[PDB]
């Protein structure tokens, strides 16, 4: 609340979890994890700004 | 000292005979005896319901208010009679006291009253409801020909820059309280809490007298200069940094 007035804000919880932690194992994974890594701090800067 | 004295139960026409005694009196202490006489006079309403008072005993028809039409020329020759003279050492200052109706700006004694003299200065009821003595509200008050009764030679050179400062930090911490009645400290930036301090040091202490604190200009313009001491420079804009440097570094 600012002047009286209430806004909603989002936040970002980063529960201790995955999924794809190993696709693609017998290949290669590592220009995966830099497209993980890019994209989870791309969803923190699209929730800021949502 | 010369006290002249007329209780309320005392006769209605010796009322409007006082003030010209001691009228007569200050102008011979002041012109005659070559002196510098500070007359005060006081409850002049009662002074129009005596006036009223004759006016009935004259059978003349009420004018405005039902006060009698012809209360300007008195008043006037009553108010009119101070100031300095050529070849004289004296001068005679004259202040009333004026008991307003009923918060009534309105009503012609005051608003003649007004018309007459030079400036005019303000009580308060909310001050006195705050138990802070004297009650006297600054914001409105006006002195008409400060300008020349202050300044250097006379006194210290910066007085009149000094309540310039204390009136403009004054209103402006009035305009942000009121803003922060309403709005939030959670939007309040830091040079407003100085603000808001100043102003609740200055009721508490420049405006706070007491019965018995014989108080000089000298001390009272440090005391000024401690609370405008409470900001930087930076924003303490009106005032020349030549005439600031003679106490901001202190």
């Amino acid at each position: 609340n600012v002047a009286g007035v209430t806004l909603p804000v989002f936040e970002h919880y980063h529960e201790g979890t995955d999924s794809y932690e190993l696709t693609g194992l017998a290949r290669g994974g590592e220009q995966l994890a830099k497209l993980k890594r890019n994209y989870a701090k791309a969803v923190e800067l699209l929730v800021e700004l949502a | 000292v010369c006290l002249f004295l007329n209780l309320a139960n005392d006769p209605t026409i010796e009322r409007i005979i006082t003030p010209r005694l001691a009228l007569t009196t200050a102008e011979f202490l002041a012109y005659q005896c070559e002196k510098h006489v500070l007359v005060i006079l006081t409850d002049m309403s009662s002074y129009a319901e005596a006036l009223r008072e004759v006016s009935a005993a004259r059978e003349e028809v009420p004018g405005r208010r039902g006060f009698p039409g012809y209360m300007y020329t008195d008043l006037a020759t009553i108010y009119e009679r101070a100031g300095r003279v050529e070849g004289r050492n004296g001068s005679i200052t004259q202040i009333p006291i004026l008991t307003m109706p009923n918060d009534d700006i309105t009503h012609p004694i005051p608003d003649l009253t007004g018309y007459i003299t030079e400036g005019q200065i303000y009580v308060d009821r909310q001050l006195h409801n705050r138990q802070i003595y004297p009650p006297i509200n600054v914001l409105p008050s006006l002195s008409r020909l400060m300008k020349s009764a202050i300044g250097e030679g006379m006194t210290r050179k910066d007085h009149a820059d000094v309540s310039n400062q204390l009136y403009a930090c004054y209103a402006i911490g009035k305009d942000v309280q009121a803003m922060k009645a309403v709005v939030g400290e959670e939007a309040l930036t830091s040079d407003d809490l100085l603000y808001l301090e100043f102003l609740q040091k200055f009721e508490k202490n420049f405006i706070t007298q007491g019965p018995y604190e014989n108080r000089t200009v000298y001390e009272t313009l440090d005391i000024g200069w401690q609370l405008l001491r409470i900001f930087p420079k930076e924003m303490l804009k009106r005032i020349p940094q030549s005439t600031l440097s003679e106490f901001y570094p202190r």
